[PDB]
């Protein structure tokens, strides 16, 4: 080395060492990516726990960012293994739009493509069944049929929304690697955060435990 | 813009203590090797101290080894030179020069304005010439002879050359024999061999006169030119 | 001054049992015991069984058949001088420890005076040495029967029969073979999916699992062609003591090295390994991994600690061989380095495993009342399992930690009644073979057969991670 | 429709263009290729003496 | 209303014209051409810095500096002699999936998945680098930015438009709109005049930076490219895609030359670059390789495999003196 090779190689180290601190603390936050149809509510679960649209958070000493991709409108195949390595995956469906124009169709098959991905083969799932109320008075005048025909129960909520949560579950081709967590937004309350971090905080348990070689 | 001032100059009895503080305003100070150039009061520039980036770094000068101390506050973007027992040989100004170090950069670009402080196996830079007469217009040739081969392995020659105006603190002409400084005229160009150098200055003009110092950077303490001394 | 007045009468046995007598003139008056020829040659015949140990033969042989048949001269017998005496003082009081010497041949100035020819240098036993079945000759002062001069005990521990010998071999030779089974599938297990199975703890249990298979093959390095000789015994046909020493070759000190160090890496791992378990389990959720910047630290101190003492161990050179082990391990000949070097490691392992194990089991005990929200009961089943898991493991280390103990102390009582019984024992065939017997008591091979089973228990313990 | 309109003007645009024979292309492609074989540091690997890594 | 039928017309006509011209089959002219035999590149450094997956790179004109763009939210620009990192750019959206550096070696450009091709200035005073334009208008997301001058730049997005900007200003002088899918690649010309782009549609056109209209449009692919590379003549240019097959297109013949392909690779192309000579063409695939075509014979000569992901870029320097190939391992090899 010469005389301001020493001190370059000094400025590198020191660069080096700020690139190391800066990764240790952004490796911290909980990384969420937020799935969905278009006007599915997305919205709603954004506002209710607060190109590309970052959100930060923190609930119960736990920093969530929040990257809801969905204003952007190109070949999703090209841009979504980028998202590969993410906590969750928050896909929010419109339970209200199952008469809509065929959409619950639509949300089925989005959400048939997210969850047998080639890199969203690990990543658990979170998603929010939300706008309730208007489904559980829209069923008394379009009985559920009209999306599923073939549907055989009762016309009630409380059986048609269970029938929704299993039909959506079922997608999933791989059980046994990811699992599919399932919330029924509650619009007055604080615990869609809540069911977010128990959700998040039970797959980083078992990712944890997978990573301190138990399991 | 940048804008390096230092304070703590005065008069100090022989065997006293001082601290000379240089407040940097303008830069990224967080990142930049600032050292302590000095001039005695009719001499050339003389090394003292040098403080890398993130105070990981140190050197002295081999005549104030342990009688000074260099430290740097980087919160306040300043820069403390604690002397103590101070002889009667430390009268002099002593510029605060910054100095960044990567790959194709320019150190000792900009240099601190010098707060005149008065009491009561290294390389020579042999500048031989000391004065010589020129008139606007022509170019005239300055030559300052190394002790050493200064091409190192990589390549570069590691001399600068500097240029001090009557009553002004000395500014950076070139940087590694080759290269012009930032926001100097296209006059100035350097040129020679290991232990052998020239600056050129092309189309001489006013406002050009002074004195000039080449340095050495191959290795600690940096040793100044005599410095020649373009009288119109 | 050397002679006293006494008839002496013409010599009828002609030898000094191994030399011929060059004189035909011979008394009985030096020998206090003996008074006749016959008696003398009585004595003489019962002296002859000094033949075994010829440190001493060699040097009291002249002596012992002059003090006997020496040469009269004309009525007055030759007595020799003071410097026989002191060539066959100090290095043989073995006569002197078991029987004692007789007051005729204690020499006082009266019956040896100083300074006179002794006449028996013509007097050469050139046919001399032997030691018989427990004992060898040798030529080195540190490798010899302490007790005894010249003679040194034989590779094979005459304490243990050549059956029991077979038996701790076959033993050796299986649960060698299953431990490394166990420790090369769970090797393969890590480095078949090696670009996955990086995360550090795993590692750690990687690295446990390789030092012990190490350690397996270590112990595996016998049952070849003729490695097992070259490893426990001698060139000059004696068990391996004192290594490394500057004459003999450096064929054993690779099989202590690679076994000691093994081992010591092995139980150090296992401590790094705890202590990883609690500062992760402490850390559980808020995906905080405090470990990634001391991984390196981990690394050095476990590879160094085990490095220093095994040169500690080479810088006091008592590493020494055993048949029935067929190994070369520290201090079976002074018990107090084994002591120190094996069970100070082993019971330091055991206090802060122990330790950290106990931590990390209530941290994850107390984690769910500690957790702000609900656990999903799939969460929870896996917490009390691994904690169930870390619960067995933990007793199993601490079981087999008691077991070496209980072993070794064992060893250590045994051992300090078997070194005198064995001298017993060679000080009995030795009085039978001059005029069948045996020991008293040998060490029981199910103690060995034990703390072998303790060490490859502990290397297949650490291998059932794994297994799911 | 003023796509498809656009989009034959395009075509039509495109249509009048000076193609030449490939046999020509490839000569030049390969002469080119052939002319600077002395000047490519990964055809003929330098020794360690020009190269700087 | 019946105009579609008129476009099949002229279509029809194009591919007459363009076929009535091909006598060549350029492998029958370079049958006689010795082979290069076989080359052996080994990593001389192993540029290790990163702590995500790297998505683009790109050498400086000195041909010693590389800026290398990653997830983590910095490019950092190496130094490729010592290893040393002369700048560390901590880039606000940390989703960047291309990167440029200026041939005067004053900006460097970046630009990822919000639309904006954000250039940085890195000779200033002051030290640090500081934001010079952010370059706003895409409406879907970055894909390449390649310096023209230290003033304009040309950027492919991913709304099915490559533009050309005006730094000084910060807005788009010219919009270069013929495609129908994403523009995944873009490749300026020795002479910076014009351009092509690599799209979704399995079609490269030939684009021209002062008019702003397609000259020509080639296909001959069956599924996205994702990599376009001139050859160093300027009349002939790379296009890896996802069917396994590199194809040299001849912008004087207007059609394709040649295919690169085997049997035993499946995997799609990510980045493709000629030797300063145009004889090897690089190609980085997602087999955890990068393959080595004789560009004039389509056999295989060699293998550069160093690497535990798919590689993302790979640049060859202005004086092809070595390559360097960026994988999602977080490291980038320099191999020679
Ligand atoms: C932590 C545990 C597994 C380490 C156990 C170390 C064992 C294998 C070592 C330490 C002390 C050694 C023992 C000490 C001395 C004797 C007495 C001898 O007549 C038979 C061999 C025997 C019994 C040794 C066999 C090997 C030995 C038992």
């Amino acid at each position: 080395l010469s005389a301001e090779d020493k001190a370059a190689v000094e400025r590198s180290k020191m660069i080096d060492r700020n690139l190391r601190e800066d990764g240790e603390k952004a490796a911290r936050e909980v990384k969420l990516l937020l799935l969905g149809a278009g006007e599915s509510g997305k919205s709603t679960i954004v506002k209710q726990m607060k190109g590309i649209v970052e959100t930060h958070f923190t609930f119960k000493d736990l920093h969530f960012k929040m990257f809801d991709v969905g204003g952007q409108r190109s070949e999703r195949k090209k841009w979504i293994h980028c998202f590969e390595g993410v906590t969750a995956i928050i896909f929010c469906v419109a339970l209200s739009d199952y008469d809509l124009v065929n959409r619950m169709h639509e949300s089925m098959k989005l959400f048939d493509s997210i969850c047998n991905n080639k890199w969203f083969t690990d990543t658990s799932i979170i998603l929010f069944l939300n706008k309730k109320d208007l489904f559980e008075e829209k069923i008394k005048k379009s009985p559920l049929t009209i999306c599923y025909p073939e549907y055989a129960g009762s016309n009630t909520y409380e059986e048609a929304a269970a029938y929704i949560q299993c039909q959506f579950e079922d997608l999933n081709k791989r059980k046994d690697t990811k699992e599919i967590y399932t919330h029924f937004t509650c619009a007055t309350d604080t615990k869609n955060v809540q069911f977010v971090f128990d959700a998040v905080t039970d797959v980083i348990i078992k990712n944890n435990l997978k990573d301190c070689g138990l399991f | 813009d940048v804008q390096l001032v230092e304070s703590g100059g005065g008069l100090v009895q022989p065997g006293g203590s001082r601290k000379l503080s240089c407040s940097a305003s303008g830069f990224a100070f967080s990142s930049f090797g600032m050292h302590w150039v000095r001039q005695a009061p009719e001499k050339g520039l003389e090394w003292v101290a040098y403080i890398s980036s993130g105070s990981g770094t140190i050197y002295y000068a081999d005549t104030v080894k342990g009688r000074f101390t260099i430290s740097r506050d980087d919160p306040k973007n300043t820069l403390f030179l604690q002397m103590t027992s101070l002889r009667s040989e430390d009268t002099a100004m002593y510029y605060c020069v910054r100095s960044i170090y990567y790959y194709g950069s320019s150190p000792f670009d900009f240099w601190g304005q010098g707060t005149t402080l008065t009491v009561s196996s290294d390389i020579v830079m042999t500048q031989a010439t000391s004065s010589v007469p020129v008139t606007p217009g022509e170019s005239v040739s300055i030559s300052c002879r190394s002790s050493k081969s200064l091409l190192h392995s990589n390549g570069n020659t590691y001399l600068y050359w500097f240029l001090q105006r009557p009553g002004q603190s000395p500014q950076l002409l070139i940087y590694r024999m080759s290269n012009l400084a930032s926001g100097v005229p296209d006059r100035f160009s350097g040129s020679g061999s290991g232990t052998a150098f020239t600056l050129t200055i092309s189309r001489l003009e006013a406002e050009d006169v002074g004195v000039y110092y080449c340095m050495q950077h191959l290795e600690y303490p940096l040793t100044f030119g005599a410095g020649t001394k373009l009288e119109l | 001054h050397c002679g006293r007045a006494a008839p002496c009468e013409p010599l009828r046995y002609n030898v000094c049992l191994g030399s011929v007598l060059p004189y035909g003139a011979t008394s009985t008056l030096l020998a206090g015991d003996s008074d006749s020829q016959e008696e003398a040659h009585g004595k003489l015949v019962l002296w002859s069984c000094l033949r075994n140990a010829p440190r001493c033969w060699a040097v009291i042989q002249p002596l012992l058949c002059a003090v006997y048949m020496p040469k009269c001269e004309n009525d007055r017998v030759e007595l020799p001088s003071r410097t026989l005496c002191q060539a066959t003082r100090g290095p043989c009081a073995i006569v002197e420890r078991e029987r004692g010497w007789p007051d005729f041949l204690r020499c006082t100035p009266d019956r040896f005076p100083e300074g006179c020819t002794n006449e028996v240098q013509n007097i050469k036993f050139n046919s001399s040495g032997q030691c018989e079945v427990p004992l060898v000759r040798t030529d080195n002062p540190k490798s010899w029967y302490e007790d005894v001069e010249g003679c040194g005990i034989q590779c094979q521990n005459p304490l243990f029969t050549e059956a029991e010998h077979q038996d701790m071999h076959s033993y050796i030779a299986a649960f060698g073979a299953v431990t490394g089974l166990c420790t090369l599938f769970t090797l393969a297990t890590f480095v078949a999916d090696w670009r996955n199975s990086n995360r550090y703890p795993a590692v750690i249990l990687f690295y446990v699992n390789a030092c012990f298979f190490v350690g397996s093959i270590g112990w595996l390095a016998q049952f070849m062609d003729g490695a097992r000789r070259e490893i426990v015994c001698r060139a000059d046909g004696t068990m391996r003591l004192g290594e490394p020493t500057s004459n003999e070759t450096l064929s054993c000190v690779i099989i202590f090295v690679i076994v000691y160090y093994a081992l010591m890496a092995g139980v150090v791992w296992f401590v790094v390994l705890t202590y990883a378990w609690h500062t992760s389990f402490k850390a559980l959720g808020t995906t905080y991994q405090p470990l990634s910047g001391k991984t390196s630290y981990f690394h050095l101190l476990t590879w160094s600690l085990p490095f220093v003492l095994t040169v500690a161990i080479l810088a006091v050179a008592q590493v020494d061989g055993d048949s029935v082990s067929g190994i070369c391990f520290v201090g079976y000949k002074n018990y107090r380095y084994r002591a120190g070097f094996v069970l100070a490691p082993i019971g330091l392992v055991l206090i802060v495993g122990g330790y950290f194990l106990i931590r990390g089991v209530m941290t994850l005990f107390s984690i769910k009342s500690n957790h702000p929200g609900l656990l999903s009961e799939k969460a929870a089943s896996k917490i009390n399992e691994t904690m169930l898991r870390l619960g067995i493991f933990g007793f199993l280390a601490f079981g087999f930690v008691l077991i070496t103990f209980s072993c070794h102390f064992y060893d250590f009582f045994n051992q300090a009644e078997w070194e005198r019984s064995f001298r017993d024992y060679v000080l009995c065939q030795a009085n039978v073979t001059c005029g069948d017997c045996e020991i008293k008591n040998r060490p029981s091979l199910l103690v060995e057969k034990i703390n072998l089973f303790a060490m490859f228990g502990t290397g297949i313990a650490m291998s059932t991670w794994v297994w799911t | 429709i003023a796509q498809a309109r656009k989009l034959v003007e395009q075509l039509k645009m495109e249509a009048n263009i000076d193609r030449i024979k490939v046999s020509k292309a490839a000569a030049d492609l390969m002469a080119y290729c052939e002319a600077h074989a002395k000047e490519d540091p990964l055809l003929t690997p330098v020794p360690a003496s020009e190269n700087p890594f | 209303d019946q105009l579609r039928q008129e476009a099949e017309q002229l279509k029809n006509q194009i591919r007459d014209a363009r076929k009535a011209c091909a006598d060549a089959t350029l492998s029958q002219i370079t049958n006689n051409i010795d082979p290069v035999g076989r080359i052996q590149m080994r990593t001389r450094r192993t540029l290790r810095g990163h702590l995500a997956k790297i998505y683009a790179m790109h050498w400086g004109t000195d041909s010693r500096l590389l800026v290398s763009a990653s997830q983590d939210g910095k490019l950092i620009i190496w130094d490729s002699y010592t290893t040393n990192k002369v700048h560390a750019i901590p880039l606000r959206s940390s989703w960047v999936m291309t990167c440029a550096y200026a041939p005067s070696g004053n900006y460097v450009a970046c630009g990822g998945l919000d639309n904006i091709c954000s250039i940085y200035n890195l000779k200033t005073r002051e030290g640090n680098v500081r934001v010079s334009r952010e370059l706003a208008g895409h409406t879907g997301y970055l894909s390449c930015c390649r310096f023209l001058d230290d003033n304009q730049i040309v950027t492919s997005s991913g709304d099915t438009t490559c533009a050309l900007w005006d730094i000084e200003t910060g807005q788009q002088t010219t919009t270069f709109t013929g495609h129908t899918g994403d523009v995944m690649s873009l490749s300026l010309a020795p002479d910076t005049r014009l351009f092509v782009s690599g799209a979704c549609d399995a079609s490269a056109k030939l684009w021209d930076v002062r008019e702003g209209m397609c000259r020509q449009t080639f296909t001959g692919h069956e599924s996205d490219i994702n990599a376009i590379c001139f050859f160093p003549n300027g009349n002939a240019f790379a296009t890896g895609s996802d069917d396994a097959t590199c194809r040299l297109f001849d912008l004087r013949a207007d059609q394709e030359l040649m295919t690169y392909s085997h049997d035993n690779i499946i995997c799609g192309i990510t980045s493709v670059s000629f030797s300063k000579s145009g004889r090897l063409l690089l190609a980085g695939y997602d087999d955890f390789n990068c393959n080595v075509w004789d560009a004039l014979k389509a056999d295989r000569a060699g293998v550069l495999a160093g690497h535990d992901n798919r590689v993302s870029c790979l640049g060859v320097t202005d004086d092809g003196m070595a390559v360097a190939t960026g994988s999602w391992d977080s490291f980038l090899k320099i191999w020679n």
